[PDB]
């Protein structure tokens, strides 16, 4: 089985900052998109980034774009959030997702158990 | 309203046969599949392998779509398929096509949790 491991979420306070880090460990490939994807309470999924596995094709949801920056290490599964000036807006479980095409959340096939991110007002 | 996998299982799965033993399956098999019911579709592979030799393609091999989206997967094995081209004669309502059977690598879109083939791509 391909394991998902995802780290760096937890408490921080408004206007804070935090990084998200997430691995796939276990896939024989390179997925070609990794992304984040992020789920508050009483919501529906939501695409927050995404990137292609030769740093290209970067793409950023509306609500964070100026705050948030996706990076991956060069052809390899591995995908990075830095997550800055934050708000209880950005607060929910973030996910990560391997497998798929840009944030378009049906196409990704492989995703972590989340990290909780809490943003205190 | 039908779901996307189970399309995909209709438009291109044929665990039943090994190979297209006729000229006349794909002539057959179109028609029976409703792919002529409306339009005659202009080109449908089927795929006779297991559908959970065909479903397992979703975790190998990631590889970019013709259209150049990313969701697409290649088998790592070799696969029993049949083209069916329409005929050049080929009109609605009445349709016709070329069968030709081979041993290919094949290419499907997956999607969805059950994260399975809704698209098949190509093959080579």
């Amino acid at each position: 089985q391909v394991q998902m491991v995802e780290s760096g979420g937890g408490l921080v306070q408004a206007g804070g900052s935090l990084r998200l880090s997430c691995a796939a460990s276990g896939y024989a490939y390179t997925y070609i998109y990794m992304g984040w994807f992020r789920q508050a309470p009483g919501k529906e999924r939501e695409g927050v980034a995404a990137m292609d596995s030769g740093g290209g094709g970067t793409l950023y949801a509306d609500s964070v774009k100026g705050r948030m920056t996706i990076s991956r290490d060069k052809g390899k599964n591995t995908v990075y959030l830095q997550m800055d000036s934050l708000k209880p807006e950005d607060t929910a479980t973030y996910y990560c997702a391997a497998g798929g095409y840009e944030l378009r959340d049906r196409t990704y096939g492989q995703w972590g158990q989340g990290t909780q991110v809490t943003v205190s007002s | 309203k039908e779901t996307a996998a189970a399309k995909f299982e209709r438009q291109h799965m044929d665990s039943s046969t090994s190979a297209a033993s006729s000229s006349n399956y794909c002539n057959q098999m179109m028609k029976s599949r409703n792919l002529t019911k409306d339009r005659c579709k202009p080109v449908n592979t089927f795929v006779h392998e297991s559908l959970a030799d065909v479903q397992a393609v979703c975790s190998q091999k990631n590889v970019a779509c013709k259209n150049g989206q990313t969701n697409c997967y290649q088998s790592y094995s070799t696969m029993s398929i049949t083209d069916c081209r329409e005929t050049g004669s080929s009109k609605y309502p009445n349709c016709a096509y070329k069968t030709t059977q081979a041993n290919k690598h094949i290419i499907v879109a997956c999607e969805g949790n059950p994260y399975v083939p809704v698209h098949f791509d190509a093959s080579v």
